DNA sequence: TAATTCCCCCCCTTCGGTGCTTTGCACCGAAGGGGGGG
């Protein structure tokens, strides 16, 4: 076992559990039960100061419950991904691969032990319906799903496993991150689901994605043919804004045109110098945005704003108006007037990105409010891993400007 | 008892307490003494002597049964210096929750704290002397060799025993139902009242082998039960008598204490509503302090007495059928539920009146009502119910979709209660043709707190009234309300401030500043209105 | 002052911290009071 410890100066996680629906309940129970069969996990009482969040899943098109445990503030505190090796430097052609398939090897997890002076750390409490008895806590004997010290303490053996696959197959590029296997390949896609099923039946005896059709969302000016005084007002007012992420923005001969108290509906006609102007900041509009560099030192923030009509923007950066990334997740509606199932799909698919591009993932300013998604989220909720997020409490900026 | 004990330590670098005892009056100092002399007796507690430096003050309390003391323990340094626990109690057992079940019995464990041996290394830290009567001789010390009361891990401790001694026959019994709350226990089935007594002399048998009593005294048989505050019936549940204070003058900690039953009574009592009340405690510094009713708080007052006039009860849940939670308004931010799975059957009712925010709508605070209800059913039942609320598909569609938040309410359908929630207006998404436009400016400095509030209209006609202890936003809010005030029935608004903007798109239809409401009143007065944003002083 | 305890859930009010910026204003969590349980 590794003598996993915390980060200096911290504590460990003191995180109450939420509340649970009955089949969520009764499947954390099962599974609980049969865990600690194996001794994968063990009964502890309450002289034991901590504890995460708990509750279960039911994956794509599964019928089976997974067990989900909410490690974030763990995650926070316990520097071991130094101590034992972090996931490989990122790889940068994973991004440009063509079909990447992520795997869940969690399972491996449950069977390296867990060192002992860290197993207080990953104490649990499975609620009861309507308070029939006491919560009952658990507390990992092996290393947990979820946790970021698994992959980092098990990437030995999972380095000793994919090594007869990685040198037969040296053009597949595999990332770990959490329980998760990311295997991309450009081969074509009957060939990548057969070496999908290869490695598998490798992993056995020891959800595609696309990468390559993922478009950055540039902002565009609206074209017109008579623009009114609310037209232009609403252009520079877009203008202004874009002129802090695309420096060298001129607004002067629009703003000289919104001069004198007009009616918004009256038709001004556009000069040739605003029309020039106009040309000109377009043209600009249309190159990305250059001098913004990845640093693997800052924190990632994923803002996403909801457009209506099942259309979401999102913009990961770390530094403001400095965007890494811009996107536009649409459900097109189609018998979905779900907003919270919409907005976790949108989170879930902006974190699976954001793990393929730069291996972390991303802090998330949800737009809704605290409690619904509190209520709402693990509902819908399909992967293994959570992120990070906050709530934004104040109607956007940038309304509209992103489209 | 012969359970394990818990390992307990102090936290790192701390002592025990050394805190001296205070006078005791002669009455408690004898009910100690007898106390004391009964529990060592027992071995419950042992006598040191000067090798324990440690020392906590007791004292003594009456017992829900008066001519019995409670012995407790002024722990409060020790509970400083003692580990932290994790409480395993997570929330309060419902009888909203509780199926039906043919045979029911009640049980309370005696002296459960008592009955709980103490870790042995803890034990020197509970250490407490027992003064002497009037005084002259030392007191004799003593130390605990079971939970003490008043000790902050003696709580869970007990809970987690408690599990343990509980789960060999929960395990051979899988077909009885057993409520532990602490030492309160709620044993049902579904066994013919012969086989659940013999069921239930197997259990207090089992208990008895795990040294834990249970006296016939608290021993409950026959319906109703008393069990957590509530009257449980066969079919039906209330909640114990609740006696509201009747006087003449009332103070702080009166109304406090009214509002709290209130609060309590809510839960089966239909149509309590305590805000009047409430805004009575609002700026109150002295718990004695005598406030006058007013007016408002009195006719609240009379209506929830008129209310728990009335007896009420719930009744047992049904897994098989579904559950429905209705929702109905009252005004001022107040609405009331009800939840059942029959028509006029109510398995539980409530309320909801939290004022979130400076500025709200009824389609917000219904959300937040959903959002309780929801939760505090997946506490009780483990799953949600559906809805009705008084609110329209069109409306609530209308809301969520334009609205820039993620929103959402689980499956639920439209009942037409005559207090039906409503937007009271809405903003154009494009200009007006023909509509007067307003080009409204709102500027105050910082040093001074004065500041200029008008507008210039496309028209020509233009005003500026000046504004003192007014802040730049309060200047932009105001510019809108001129534009408001001064306009027809339809207006375009041209504003600089991202503020006052952000504010009214919201569409509240309150807000606890008196400016906004006016707003709000000028909107809900006009026919059409557009809100347009402009940057800065680049152009009008 | 005078009575001094612990743990859990809830509501309502107050106050300080946080964040964005328009250094005021909005939001949130913890702690005070109260209710209820043991
Ligand atoms: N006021 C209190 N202060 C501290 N702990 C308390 C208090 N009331 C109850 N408890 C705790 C300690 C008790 O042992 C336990 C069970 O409460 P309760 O049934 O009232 O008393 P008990 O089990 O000591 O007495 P009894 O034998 O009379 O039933 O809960």
């Amino acid at each position: 076992t590794v003598p996993v410890k915390l980060k200096p100066g911290m504590d460990g996680p003191k995180v109450k559990q939420w509340p649970l629906t009955e089949e969520k309940i009764k499947a954390l129970v099962e599974i609980c039960t049969e865990m600690e069969k194996e001794g994968k996990i063990s009964k502890i009482g309450p002289e034991n100061p901590y504890n995460t969040p708990v509750f279960a899943i039911k994956k794509k098109d599964s019928t089976k419950w997974r067990k989900l445990v909410d490690f974030r503030e763990l995650n926070k505190r316990t520097q071991d991904f130094w101590e034992v090796q972090l996931g490989i430097p990122h790889p940068a052609g994973l991004k440009k691969k063509k079909s990447v398939t992520v795997l869940d090897v969690g399972d491996a997890y449950f069977s390296v032990p867990l060192d002992e002076d860290f197993r207080k750390y990953t104490a649990f409490t499975i609620p009861s319906i309507n308070n029939e008895t006491p919560g009952i806590r658990y507390q990992y004997n092996v290393l947990p799903q979820g946790w970021k010290g698994s992959p980092a303490i098990f990437q030995s053996s999972m380095t000793k496993i994919l090594e007869p696959f990685k040198k037969q197959n040296p053009d597949i590029v595999i990332y770990q991150y959490m329980d998760d296997l990311y295997v991309g390949s450009d081969l074509e896609i009957g060939q990548h689901r057969t070496k999908i099923e290869e490695l598998r039946q490798h992993l056995l005896r020891w959800y595609e994605l696309h990468p390559d059709k993922w478009t950055v969302q540039p902002i565009v000016l609206p074209e017109k043919d008579s623009w009114t005084v609310n037209d232009i007002q609403k252009l520079v007012g877009k203008l202004n804004w874009a002129s802090q992420i695309y420096p060298g923005i001129k607004v002067r001969q629009l703003c000289k045109l919104l001069r004198g108290t007009k009616a918004l509906t009256e038709v001004i006609p556009l000069t040739e110098e605003a029309e020039l102007e106009l040309a000109e900041n377009r043209e600009i509009l249309k190159e990305p945005v250059h001098g913004v560099y990845y640093d693997p030192s800052k924190d990632l923030i994923a803002e996403i704003q909801k457009q209506g009509q099942g259309q979401w923007t999102y913009q990961i950066y770390q530094e403001p108006f400095k965007n890494l990334k811009t996107g536009k997740y649409a459900r097109m509606r189609g018998a979905h007037t779900n907003d919270v199932k919409q907005l976790t799909e949108a989170v879930q698919k902006i974190t699976t990105e954001s793990i393929v591009i730069w291996g972390k993932t991303p802090k998330f300013k949800l737009p809704i409010q605290k409690e619904t998604w509190e209520t709402w989220w693990t509902e819908y909720w399909q992967a293994t891993w959570i992120p990070e997020w906050e709530f934004v409490n104040t109607p956007p900026l940038v309304k509209l400007w992103y489209q | 008892s012969p359970i394990e004990t818990v390992p307990v330590k102090l936290k790192p670098g701390m002592d025990g307490p050394k805190v001296k005892q205070w006078p005791l009056t002669e009455e408690k100092i004898k009910a100690l003494v007898e106390i004391c002399t009964e529990m060592e007796k027992e071995g419950k507690i042992s006598k040191i002597g000067p090798e324990n430096p440690y020392n906590t003050p007791v004292f003594a309390i009456k017992k829900k049964d008066s001519t019995k003391w409670r012995k407790l323990v002024d722990f409060r340094e020790l509970n400083k210096r003692t580990q932290d626990f994790w409480e395993v109690q997570l929330g309060i057992p419902h009888p909203a929750g509780l199926k039906k079940k043919k045979s029911v019995t009640v049980l309370d464990v005696g002296d459960a704290y008592f009955s709980v041996p103490l870790d042995e290394d803890f034990r020197k830290y509970t250490a407490f002397t027992i003064p002497s009567i009037n005084n002259e001789t030392p007191g004799i010390r003593y130390q605990y060799n079971v939970l003490p009361q008043g000790w902050k891990g003696s709580p869970a401790i007990f809970q987690s025993s408690m599990t343990k001694i509980l789960e060999p026959f929960k395990k051979q019994n899988p077909d009885i139902v057993i409520y532990q709350y602490m030492d309160d226990l709620y044993v049902g089935s579904d066994l013919e009242i012969g086989q659940h007594r013999t069921k239930i002399e197997e259990l207090r048998q089992h208990l008895l082998r795990w040294g834990l009593t249970t006296p016939d005294k608290k021993h409950q048989k026959e319906p109703p039960f008393l069990w957590m505050g509530y009257e449980l019936h066969p079919d039906k549940w209330t909640v114990q008598p609740i006696v509201l204070p009747e006087k003449d003058s009332w103070t702080v900690n009166d109304i406090q204490k009214l509002v709290g039953k209130l609060n309590w009574a809510s839960q089966i009592y239909p149509g309590i509503k305590v805000r009047q009340l409430s805004k009575l405690l609002r700026g109150t510094k002295a718990l004695t302090e005598v406030i006058p009713l007013t007016e408002e708080a009195e006719l609240e007052l009379a209506e929830n007495r008129e209310i728990l006039k009335e007896p009420v009860h719930g009744v047992y849940y049904d897994p098989s059928k579904d559950l429905i939670a209705e929702i109905q308004k009252q005004g001022q931010g107040q609405w009331t539920y009800q939840i059942y799975q029959e028509p006029f059957k109510n398995l539980k009712t409530g309320k909801y009146a939290r004022m979130r925010g400076a500025h709200t709508n009824d389609v917000k605070q219904l959300t937040e009502a959903v959002q309780k209800i929801t939760t505090e059913s997946i506490v009780i039942w483990g799953k949600t119910p559906k809805f009705k609320l008084p609110i329209q598909k069109e409306t609530w569609e209308t809301w969520w979709t334009e609205y820039w938040q993620a929103t959402w309410i689980p499956e639920w359908e439209f009942v037409n209660t005559p207090p039906l929630v409503k937007l009271w207006y809405q903003l154009e998404k494009e200009p007006i043709v023909g509509a007067e436009t307003f080009y409204v400016d709102g500027a105050a400095n910082r040093e001074t707190k004065l500041g200029k509030a008008g507008y210039v209209t496309n028209k020509g006609r233009q005003k500026v009234v000046p504004l003192t202890n007014t802040t730049n936003q309060k200047t932009e809010l105001q510019a809108i309300y001129l534009a408001l005030q001064d306009s027809g029935l339809e207006v375009n608004i041209v504003t600089n401030s991202q503020y006052a903007l952000g504010i009214i798109q919201a569409q509240p239809d309150k807000s606890e500043s008196e400016l906004v409401n006016q707003i709000i009143e000028q909107l809900i007065k006009k026919e059409k209105v557009y809100l347009a944003w402009v940057p800065a002083h680049k152009g009008i």
